[PDB]
C-alpha cells in the first residue's frame, strides 16, 4: 500500500528489489544444478568408497577421489570441475592439496581439477511458508566436464515490470519479475562419489 | 545506558515459482531482524575496620587493602568476561568429541580433536581464531600447534 | 532516589543502539562454470 | 542468515494476500483428464482449465467470474437468458436442472441453434 | 452561491457506483478487538482488517475475494484442498463443519505440516 | 559476538565514619560494566 | 503551568522514602504539656521532647 510505502520510512522498493535479485539468483542454481542431484546415477557413474581401507585419514577420500578420475578416463568423460555439499570441503581441499605423509606414504597431489564449488541448499522463509532448494548432498560429490553436454537456454533474462495498481484502495504497482529459461543436462558428463 | 537498545533491519522474501500460462502469481512478503539487547550491571565491595586495629596492628595498612581490591578487581574482570564461555551449556553441535582416541598415539594426537574443532568451526562459518584452554594441558596444546 | 523509578520512562534515559551485524547473505551463480549459455528471444 | 555473529529475532510482518485469485492451480486424480480451454470440476474448483492435463498431472483453472462461453450443455433443456445454470460431474454437462449439481453461474445469451451459451461464472459456493 | 447573482436552477446528474467496494469500513462494539492482517467477522462482514483497533474504533477489512494465507484452523480437522471452509466466531476459527458457521471460503492449498492453508475467500453470501 | 560494555570502570571512596566508635573510613570500590556473549562463537573440545 | 499552549500529562516518580524519621512531629492535647529534653508519650510515640510544649503547641520528639 501507498502508505506502506510512505510513512515506513525503512520500507521502500530497494529491499524488494534486492530479495527479487536473491530469489532469482538461487532459482537460477536450483534449476541449472538439480539436474545434476536429483539424477538416478546408474552403476557405470557410481565409485563407491574406496579410501575405506582400515584406519585411513579422512583425507582417504583422495584415494576415493583418484579412482573416479580414472573412471572417467574409462569412457573418455574427463571430468574436469567438482561439485560437492561445503561440509565435505576441507577433506576434499586435503585431498586436493598435498596432503600430509601418512605411513611415509607421500600421496601426491590430485591434478586436473581446474575448479571445485560448494552448491549449499538456499532457504527462505516467505509469509507462513517456507521455500528451500536442497544442496549438494553431504558425503557425496561430482566430477563433470564442463560446457558440452550442459546448455542453458536463456530467452528473458529477467524482466521487472510494474503492473496493475488499484487507484480505489490507494495501492502502489503491484512488482512482478519473470523469467524465460530452461536448461540442458546429460549423463555422459557426471561421475558420483561417495564422501 | 543501563541496557543498550537492540538494532533493526528488514528483508523481503520471494520465491519465483514455477509459473504456467494460466497460473495467478503468487506474492513476497517482508519481515524484521532485531538486533540483540545488552546491559550493564554494577559491581561493588568494601571494608569495614575500627581505628584502633589500624593505630595498633602495625602490619595492617590502607595499601594491603588496595593490592586485595586490585586482585578482587581483575579477578572479577575476567570471571564476568570469561565464565559465560565455561558455565554454557553447550548443545551438540558446539561439542567436538576427542578425535586423538585412535589406539595408541602420541598424546600430541589431541592435535586430531584441533583439525576437528578447525573442521567443525568452518563445517559452520563460525571459524575459531582463537584457543582457551586450562593450562594443564599447555604441553600437548603446544605440541599440537607446533610441529609434532 | 531509585534510577529504577526512571527506568521505565525511556524517552528520559539516553538510547544507544547495540551496534551488531544484521543482513542476510549474498546469493551468487555457482552453475556458470559448467553451462555454456546461448542467448536467443525467439527459442 | 548461517553463522551470523549474535541471534537476532526473526519478526514476520504478516500478510495475507498471496495471490489475486484468479486462477487456482490443482492436480488431477487417476480419473481426471482435461483438454485446454474446458471446463472440469476438479477439487471442488469449476472453471476453464488452462493447460493441456493427463492423469497425475499438474492443471490451472480460471475462475475470474467474467463472461464464459460454452458448448457443453445438455440439449434437450432449453437455455433462457438468466436462468441459473448447474453442471452436472456424473455427465460432466452443464444443465438447468438443480438436484444435487453444482451451481455454476448464469446465462447471459439463451440456447442458440448450435447449442452455444454465453453465461458468467458464479462464486464458488 | 448564497448570495447568487441570478437566479437559477441545479440539475442533478444520478449514479449509483461510488467505489470499487474491495474494502468496506466497520465500527467496533463492544465485544470486538481487530489486529492487524487477521480475520474478522464484523457486523456480518468477513475480512482481513488492516487495521489494529479497540471498542468503538473504526477499521477496513479488506473482501477482495483474493486468495489469502492463514492458520487459524481448528488443527483437529484436516483441511485438503478444494474442502468448504466456516469461520466459527465462538471459536474464532476456520472449521469445515459448517453447522451455523459462516461459509467463508474454499481452500486451494492443503493443509501443510505446519496448519497453514491458502484459501480463496467467498462474496460474503 | 563478543562485546564489554565499560561505563565506570573502577572508582573507589571512602566514606562513613562513626566517631562515636572511633572507626576509620568505610571504603567501597565499584564499577559498572556489562558483558554479551553468545553460542556463534565457540566450540567445546575435550581434551 | 497555568498559560500552557499544550496540555502536558504530568509523570510523578515516587520515592517512598521522605524523611529519616529520627524525629517525630507532633501535637500536644489539652491535658498535656512538655518540657524541654524530656521523655513524653506522645500520640504513641515516646521520646524526648525538645521544645517547651503547652497545651496545643508544637514540639519536637526524638
Amino acid at each position: 500500500t501507498k502508505e506502506m510505502k510512505d510513512f515506513n520510512q525503512t520500507f521502500s522498493v530497494e529491499i524488494l528489489n534486492k530479495s527479487i535479485g536473491e530469489s532469482y539468483n538461487a532459482l537460477l542454481n536450483h534449476i541449472h544444478l538439480s539436474p545434476i542431484i536429483n539424477f538416478n546415477y546408474k552403476a557405470s557413474n557410481k565409485t563407491a568408497f574406496k579410501g575405506e581401507t582400515n584406519d585411513p585419514i579422512w583425507l582417504g577420500i583422495w584415494r576415493t577421489l583418484t579412482q573416479a578420475q580414472k573412471d572417467t578416463v574409462i569412457a573418455k568423460r574427463q571430468g574436469n570441475i567438482l561439485m560437492a555439499s561445503s561440509a565435505d570441503q576441507i577433506e576434499i581441499e586435503m585431498a586436493l592439496n598435498g596432503g600430509h605423509l601418512l605411513n611415509g606414504s607421500m600421496y601426491p597431489s590430485i591434478k586436473n581439477i581446474s575448479t571445485v564449488i560448494y552448491y549449499d541448499g538456499w532457504e527462505v522463509t516467505v509469509g507462513k511458508k517456507t521455500y528451500s532448494y536442497k544442496g549438494v548432498t553431504p558425503g557425496k560429490g561430482y566430477l563433470i566436464r564442463p560446457k558440452r553436454g550442459f546448455k542453458e537456454l536463456i530467452k528473458r533474462d529477467l524482466t521487472t515490470e510494474v503492473g496493475n495498481a488499484d487507484l480505489s484502495k490507494l495501492v502502489e504497482n503491484q512488482i512482478v519479475g519473470h523469467c524465460y529459461r530452461g536448461a540442458f543436462a546429460a549423463v555422459e558428463e557426471n561421475v558420483q562419489e561417495i564422501s | 545506558p543501563q541496557v543498550m537498545d537492540a538494532k533493526w533491519a528488514l528483508q523481503g522474501n520471494c520465491v519465483f515459482l514455477e509459473h504456467i500460462e494460466g497460473e495467478e502469481i503468487k506474492f513476497g512478503t517482508i519481515n524484521a531482524e532485531n538486533g540483540p539487547v545488552a546491559r550493564i550491571q554494577t559491581y561493588a565491595t568494601g571494608f569495614e575496620y575500627t581505628k584502633e586495629m589500624k593505630d595498633f596492628n602495625q602490619t595492617f595498612s590502607v595499601e594491603i587493602l588496595n593490592k586485595s581490591i586490585g586482585e578482587s578487581y581483575n579477578a572479577l574482570l575476567n570471571h564476568i568476561h570469561l565464565s559465560p564461555i565455561i558455565n554454557f551449556n553447550y548443545k551438540a553441535s558446539n561439542k567436538t568429541a576427542f578425535k586423538g582416541e585412535t589406539n595408541d598415539p602420541i598424546w600430541l594426537g589431541i592435535w586430531r580433536t584441533l583439525t576437528q574443532a578447525q573442521k567443525d568451526t568452518v563445517i559452520a562459518k563460525r571459524q575459531g581464531n582463537i584457543l582457551m584452554a586450562s593450562s594443564a594441558d599447555q604441553i600437548e596444546i603446544e605440541m599440537a600447534l607446533n610441529g609434532g | 532516589m531509585t534510577f529504577s523509578s526512571t527506568s521505565n520512562l525511556k524517552e528520559l534515559l539516553r538510547k544507544v543502539v547495540l551496534d551488531v551485524e544484521l543482513g542476510r547473505e549474498q546469493v551468487q551463480l555457482l552453475y556458470k562454470p559448467i553451462y555454456d549459455s546461448i542467448a536467443d528471444s525467439n527459442l | 542468515f548461517k553463522g551470523q555473529p549474535t541471534p537476532s529475532t526473526i519478526t514476520q510482518i504478516t500478510r495475507a494476500k498471496i495471490s489475486d485469485g484468479k486462477s487456482v492451480r490443482v492436480i488431477l486424480s487417476e480419473g481426471e483428464s482435461t483438454k485446454t480451454q474446458q471446463f472440469y470440476l476438479i477439487n471442488g474448483f469449476f472453471g476453464v482449465a488452462m493447460q493441456d492435463g493427463e492423469k497425475g498431472d499438474e492443471v490451472t483453472l480460471q475462475i475470474e467470474q467474467a463472461e464464459y462461453e460454452t458448448d457443453n450443455i445438455v440439449t434437450s433443456e432449453a437455455f433462457e437468458a438468466g436462468k441459473l445454470i448447474y453442471w452436472d460431474n456424473t455427465a460432466k454437462k452443464f444443465t438447468t436442472t438443480s438436484a444435487s449439481n453444482r451451481l455454476v453461474g448464469r446465462v447471459t445469451d439463451g440456447k442458440d441453434s448450435n447449442n452455444v451459451i454465453w453465461f458468467i461464472l458464479l462464486p464458488q459456493q
